[PDB]
């Protein structure tokens, strides 16, 4: 699909590093409610709050 | 003088604290997520 900033493009042929990677916005809350989950159960509920 | 003085300052806090709590209802869920139930 057309898009006016990325290019599509082999990994190993470009060898790309990870500023040449294109970034884009992924939405949360699913995996933030697995990730509260996961964080009550092993006893680590900073890293929850830092990343949330 | 004396009901008032007291209801003034009744009334006067009461919208203060009004606004207030507005606020931090605002501002809760984010520096808090733990509460919210969008994440349980």
């Amino acid at each position: 699909p057309w898009t006016t900033d990325t290019t599509f493009d082999d990994i190993i042929l470009s060898q790309p590093s990870k500023e040449d990677f294109a970034k884009f916005t992924k939405e949360a809350p699913l995996f933030l409610r697995f990730l509260k989950l996961v964080t009550d159960v092993e006893g680590r509920q900073e890293a929850f709050i830092q990343f949330a | 003088s004396v009901k008032f003085m007291d209801q003034k300052r009744s009334g006067e806090e009461t919208v203060y604290f009004k606004k207030e709590d507005e606020a931090l209802l605002r501002n809760l869920l984010a520096n808090h997520p733990e509460y919210d139930p969008k994440y349980s």
